[PDB]
């Protein structure tokens, strides 16, 4: 017989976005379109685009729920408050961007296309700028819009 | 209980081949869950094995390394020679990153021409995928 | 006798059971199944379906005693190029079909476990010979674009011709193309015209 | 602590099927590579953009067919003369064209795409006229 | 004039089996046979050694069909060595 | 206590028979890709005609495998060009199958143009944003 | 000289079905299909793979209709991922 | 009814290796070939292609082990450590490479070919140089590899 759940539960979602968010990792649930904010200085270390160990049960469990819904194209970006130079936090972004959507890639994706980049905070969303990598503005998001 | 014997003995418990003999002792790694796949990329969940790799190889702490990267029959001869120079540099890399003497080092990544197995059955084409380590 | 239909309740079951797991193994490797089988690659400009060619070597037949006639070298044209829609997958070719059958004494039980295994392998030489079809196709159309690369093939020469706005008061259509194959691909014989490409 | 891959060849024959895939994509990309015969944008020979901005308009058109009387229009909708030069044949050169939002410029691009050879647009904006070449 | 060789050795030069053919259970060897009209056409690679086809045939691999008379036991040499093969059917 | 190193999962003989299938269709190919790339010689490249830009050096990682069109309409909207066609589509649909993982979009663009060998083109206008795709004129 | 197309390709167009036709049972998807004789045709925007038509034809809005061969069994391709897609009848 | 077992139990191959690794004589067993290093001091008396008599109950069941996989050629070289004249020790161990293979080919030999030789240490394993024949550069060495 066809499919009720495509072997998934609604109330495993909002589990998580609960328990995230809890957790302060933040899901936007808008319109149709899902989004995780997620500071970068809980993964990458300082200024770096490597990520560390006890991370990746938070980032497997993150493509988790990505296999929670049927989607089509995953973007991710990041932005890095301004360090040295346009260039290197282009970088620096676009690497720790790379990085994270290579594991995730590798991992579960139900994306049919991942896109991914990331700018040096060149849109910061604030201008509280306490310091280098402990600014929000140090960050990395992921977009996708549930496909039906 | 942590001595050389121990670390060669759960050393194939996490199955790398040790040989020792002579004075040449050589190891052989299975490349595939030594890396991700088709990639130059370590497999890095497989990390407390190279940590005892690192741990009995410096018992020999002058002896210079021959080491080989080691394919199987498949594609280009060019990609077989280029993915395993791939396989070589970063697993010596991995070395001088370990702390080892760079000159102490030498690397080839042999695509097949070599074949401690058959390719043409399967279990010896995974036994064909490898990594020579002489040492002196 | 309750032997033959111990077998027997044996023989389709293992034969279905074996068929339902091959197609799952067939779903998940089906990335790589067209990954290898790329038709489109291999099909052509009018989206022709290349036919498929036939190698062969030292085709001895003796006659007899008398006489023998070999070939050193020989090619078959099979199912010549032809104006395809949609292009081959291998779904087609591999899909195992699965039925489920629960139709109906050491005897029975054992006998049921030797056609259980008797089924199991009868469907993978069966899953074995669908595997060497699509090999032959598929080498065959290499084999065209090999030889008509190698001038020891023709290409399909055809003829689009064109109407403009076609048909009446009730029914126009505003352009119709109309297109024939006119010559077919075949093995052309005069070799002096071959295309010999040595390698380095 | 991470996981590993899921969909990993960690199956000895799964390997080997998965470089076999990688083997034939490149030699089916280099097969590609060495049939695909292109053209330089230094002379690929078609119609440019005058960028005259009574051609700078956005425009929609859904028709096919004969593509002087459409594009005597255009040149109407675009204050722009209309000589066209040379015989038109028995057959009509057909343009299929149906678009909803985009400049007036790109209409006459695919429609001297879709001309082709037997026929050609230039466009002379100084003069501010298309004018339409047969073959 | 001889005939050149099969042509159904163009298809049993791989793996397909003649049309109209029964498998015949290749037992002990990689070899596989099938009866088409009580002429076994056999697919192997290696060296046919008793009974002798009425057409052979090679690939470009060295893949040989054989158009070869009823057997119900096989000789190849494999390796200088010699093996006998059970055929079924 | 002894043991060989290659301890994999087990494996069946399906994707055994798939593998050696796979392996001699694809050494045909291989020997087939060199006779035809000896017996005609490349004359160009297709990177002026795709030339690459900053912010098409976004990075991408893809499977797909339907037609081509939808596809260059959302690489087209992620590096924020204005997509162009030019030409009709042909009632038979150009198909493409790109499966490949993490390379700029300028190579996606130039491996699509590939697979889509003589029945669709790309021209890239990056002094403007204008992806435009030529179909073919059969 | 071929045929245009069908005309039934032109009422199947849009959601009639053809004179005379059964509705066939589509489970997994959004595409119509009739058994008008031993032909289904089917409306779909979706993109046909396995079972190719013999008259092909879309609307000004991209809206298929195949006159296609029965199928149990559809392909279509629905994002770049591929669907099968049942049939009853 | 054909064969499981092809008249041979893995258990007994790795008795026999368990025990004459104890007992010393070093058993390769790497990838598909499998080789056997012998001192060849337990085995021909100084400088002598010549065998002596408790050695055959070790020569022979190496030939038992020999029978234990199916396998098409043999190579046999020796290597002895350099005493007198380039040509006696190719002749030395040319000798004792040629009296052990006549020994085990008129014994089980599974093989179809035998190639033998040996050569005067000119690859010695070993630089440390104790002496003559107490030497593990004084040895005999069989490959091969296990046909299928």
């Amino acid at each position: 017989l066809p499919c009720r759940v495509d072997g998934a539960c609604d109330a495993t979602i909002i589990k998580m976005m609960t328990d995230l968010n809890k957790k302060g990792i933040k899901v936007a649930s808008v319109g149709q379109n899902y989004l995780i904010s997620i500071p970068a200085s809980a993964l990458f270390a300082d200024q770096s685009p490597r990520l560390n160990w006890a991370s990746y049960s938070l980032l497997n469990e993150i493509a988790a729920f990505l296999k929670q819904f049927r989607k089509i194209a995953i973007t991710v970006t990041s932005y890095s408050s301004k360090y040295v130079s346009v260039k290197r936090e282009r970088a620096l972004t676009l690497a720790r961007s790379r990085v994270v959507s290579e594991y995730l890639w590798s991992q579960g994706v139900d994306s049919r296309i991942i896109f991914t980049q990331g700018l040096g905070s060149d849109k910061p969303i604030t201008s509280y700028t306490l310091g280098g990598d402990r600014s929000p503005n140090a960050r990395v998001e992921i977009t996708f819009r549930r496909a039906v | 209980r942590d001595s050389k014997r121990k670390i060669i003995r759960d050393l194939q418990k996490q199955d790398i081949q040790y040989v020792e003999y002579g004075d040449t002792r050589t190891l052989i790694i299975p490349t595939d869950k030594y890396f991700m796949f088709s990639s130059p990329r370590l497999n890095e969940i497989c990390y407390p094995g190279l940590n005892n790799v690192i741990r009995l190889l410096n018992f020999y702490p002058q002896s210079t390394i021959y080491v080989a990267g080691f394919t199987d029959n498949v594609g280009s001869r060019s990609h077989k020679r280029k993915l395993s120079q791939a396989q070589a540099e970063t697993m010596m890399t991995f070395l001088w990153a370990n702390g080892i003497a760079a000159k102490r080092l030498k690397a080839e990544g042999y695509g097949d021409k070599n074949a401690i197995s058959d390719n043409a059955i399967i279990h010896g084409s995974a036994q064909n995928r490898r990594i020579e380590i002489q040492w002196f | 006798a309750l032997k033959e239909t111990a077998l027997s309740v044996g023989a389709q079951a293992g034969l279905a059971w074996r068929a339902k797991i091959i197609d799952e193994q067939l779903n998940k490797q089906a990335r790589n199944l067209d990954a290898i089988y790329d038709f489109n690659s291999l099909v052509l400009e009018h989206n022709i379906l290349p036919p498929v060619l036939l190698e062969g070597r030292n085709t001895l037949n003796l006659a007899d005693a008398q006489s023998i006639r070999i070939s050193d070298r020989t090619y078959k044209v099979a199912k010549q190029a032809h104006f395809i829609t949609t292009p081959p997958t291998w779904r087609q070719y591999l899909w195992m079909d699965y039925v489920k059958p629960e139709a109906p004494k050491e005897i029975w039980c054992i006998y049921t476990e030797r056609g259980w295994k008797n089924g199991i392998d009868q469907a993978n030489t069966i899953l074995e010979e669908n595997i060497a079809r699509i090999k032959e196709d598929f080498g065959g159309m290499i084999l065209y674009r090999k030889l008509l690369a190698m001038n020891m093939v023709s290409p399909p020469y055809v003829s689009h011709t064109d109407l403009g706005v076609t048909g009446d008061g009730s029914e126009i259509h505003i352009d119709d193309r109309v297109l024939r194959i006119t010559a077919l691909p075949e093995l052309n014989v005069n070799s002096a015209e071959w295309r010999a490409a040595v390698a380095k | 602590f991470k996981k590993p891959p899921i969909n990993n060849p960690s199956d000895d024959a799964t390997i080997k099927l998965a470089e076999a895939a990688v083997s034939v994509s490149d030699s089916m990309l280099e097969m590609a590579k060495v049939e695909k015969v292109i053209t330089p944008p230094s002379k690929d020979n078609t119609l440019t953009i005058p960028n005259a901005y009574n051609l700078q308009a956005r425009a929609s058109v859904d028709w096919s067919g004969p593509i002087e009387e459409l594009t005597a229009r255009i040149a109407k909708a675009a204050h722009f003369r209309f000589r066209v030069l040379g015989k038109s044949p028995s057959v009509p050169v057909l343009i299929s064209i149906s678009t909803k939002d985009e400049s007036l410029a790109e209409i006459l691009r695919d429609i001297d795409y879709q001309a082709g050879k037997k026929a050609s647009i230039h466009v002379y904006p100084n003069s501010q006229v298309v004018e339409l070449r047969y073959a | 004039i001889p005939p050149s060789a099969n042509d159904l050795l163009l298809h049993v030069l791989e793996g397909v089996p003649p049309p109209g053919s029964r498998r015949l259970v290749v037992s002990g060897g990689d070899a596989r046979a099938w009866l088409s009209n009580e002429k076994m056409y056999v697919r192997t690679n290696l060296t046919i050694l008793s009974p002798g086809w009425l057409a052979s045939m090679t690939s470009a691999d060295g893949t040989h069909a054989y158009e070869m008379q009823k057997s119900p036991v096989l000789l190849v040499s494999w390796h200088g060595k010699v093996m006998q093969l059970k055929v079924e059917g």
